[PDB]
């Protein structure tokens, strides 16, 4: 199937309390594999999945060098952006960055992306053509003119549709047993009366991977969105995910309600009924 | 592997 | 920027079976800023040994974290998650409910 590699960077300023907190994490699909924590003793990019551990000293040196460089870029940007928004030296502020690439089941490039945020709000984003930028406000338009002038898009594109893909393809193979799997949802239904008039039906999806999934309820074929209670997909902690959707139904009419489950690991969508 | 050429805003 | 309160789920890694070892999860998501503390409680007492995931964030820039520890569920025992975040006038405590 298709796959992605994504890196996430968070820098949080700590006025009076030293350098900004910097945390980087890397994912292949929904599996994390590396981290860097500016507050940790090692000051090294660290492995976070068994299959990345086999990378040699040159790899960890390279990632450590480069992840530090990223932190220093972002640290300086915190000052710049504070100035752009005319904010005080006293308050804490956050820069978040996400970038990555997707490949098809043939290992070929599908698309690339990068988005930057300030204080949890869009700042600047690379467009789908990987040649142009979208600035969210007047401050970001300054950054945009700067990056257009410096041909930043071309450099990032060379990474997104080049080296990003090559590494992703390598990771996909070294981590094959973990990454090229699809664990279908183990599904079941629960049922509990709430009164003489109504009962709760909860449709469960457990132990699935990747996290992408869809649970929908229907009534005599009609979409029940939403007298439906639907929780966020959540990590089980063992590399799989969980999710449930529930409806409150008229006492004795459970037979009309169907839960529909869609997931990459299922040859056909499932239908559950009480 | 991460992007090797971060550029300031 | 208006700060975002965390969503909180408390649950188990595997279906709960009294007397059988399992893992207790507290998943905190949708919060901003990233500074936060999460503790797991057994009958009101904080569990000493608890681990958590590395800080990451979602499409909408809100952060998410998983905290977890080993536990053996029973009928008598009560478990909960206590979240401490700047958006919460006081730490929010959420009880574990086995089929939530």
């Amino acid at each position: 199937g298709s796959h992605s590699m994504r890196y996430f960077f968070t820098s949080v300023s700590r006025p009076g309390r030293g350098e900004p907190r910097f945390i980087a994490v890397g994912y292949v699909d929904d599996t994390q594999f590396v981290r860097f924590d500016s507050d940790a003793a090692s000051q090294r990019m660290e492995p976070r999945a068994p299959w990345i551990e086999q990378e040699g000293p040159e790899y960890w040196d390279q990632e450590t060098r480069n992840v530090k460089a990223q932190s220093q870029t972002d640290r300086v940007d915190l000052g710049t952006l504070r100035g752009y928004y005319n904010q005080s030296e006293a308050g804490s502020h956050t820069i978040q960055i996400m970038y990555g690439c997707d490949v098809g089941s043939d290992g070929r490039f599908l698309r690339g992306y990068r988005q930057d945020a300030y204080d949890g709000k869009d700042y600047i984003a690379l467009n789908e053509d990987l040649r142009s930028w979208t600035a969210a406000d007047m401050a970001a338009q300054i950054t945009k003119r700067k990056w257009e002038a410096a041909h930043e898009a071309e450099q990032l594109r060379a990474y997104l549709d080049g080296t990003c893909v090559e590494w992703l393809r390598r990771y996909l193979e070294n981590g094959k047993e973990t990454l090229q799997r699809t664990d279908p949802p183990k599904t079941h239904m629960t049922h509990h009366p709430i009164s003489d008039h109504e009962a709760t039906l909860r449709c469960w999806a457990l132990g699935f991977y990747p996290a992408e999934i869809t649970l929908t309820w229907q009534r005599d074929g009609e979409d029940q969105t939403q007298d439906t209670e639907l929780v966020e997909t959540r990590p089980a902690g063992d590399g799989t995910f969980q999710k449930w959707a529930a409806v409150v139904v008229p006492s004795g009419e459970e037979q009309r309600y169907t839960c529909h489950v869609q997931h990459e690991g299922l040859p056909k969508p499932l239908t559950l009924r009480w | 592997a991460i992007f090797q050429s971060s550029m300031t805003k | 920027m208006i700060q975002r309160t965390p969503k909180i789920q408390v649950y188990s890694r595997h279906p709960a079976e009294n007397g059988k070892s399992n893992f207790l999860n507290c998943y905190v998501s949708g919060f901003h800023p990233s500074d936060i503390e999460v503790d797991l409680l057994k009958n009101g007492e904080r569990i000493e040994k608890v681990e958590h995931s590395d800080l990451s964030f979602s499409k909408d820039w809100s952060f998410y974290l998983l905290y977890y520890t080993e536990f053996t569920p029973t009928e008598k025992d009560e478990y909960a998650c206590r979240v401490n975040h700047v958006t919460l006038s006081q730490p929010k405590i959420v009880k574990w409910d086995r089929d939530m």
